[PDB]
């Protein structure tokens, strides 16, 4: 599908949660990507859309305090900075 | 809604 490799923050977030290797398909990345906020509870409780990574990893990585899953195109996007190819 | 249900519906590609 769509082969991408992660960048090197990303690819450390990527082993944190099991994934051992270099390629991915989209969907690998966000399935894992999702693993580890749901794992490390970085969600809001009450409104479930809204996740917080000042104090995280995920934070350095798309360089924002918090963010909500519910704007696709910011996801998206930031989620691609951190990709190639 | 959980977060679950909210980020399965992101661009798979």
């Amino acid at each position: 599908e769509t082969l991408v490799r992660p960048k090197p923050l990303l690819l450390k977030l990527l082993k944190s949660v099991g994934a051992q290797k270099d390629t991915y398909t989209m969907k690998e990345v966000l399935f894992y990507l999702g693993q580890y906020i749901m794992t490390k509870r970085l969600y809001d409780e009450k409104q479930q859309h809204i996740v917080y990574c000042s104090n995280d990893l995920l934070g350095d990585l798309f360089g924002v305090p918090s963010f909500s899953v519910k704007e696709h195109r910011k996801i998206y996007t930031m989620i691609y900075r951190n990709l190639v190819v | 809604e959980t977060f679950s249900d909210l980020w399965k519906l992101l661009p798979e590609n």
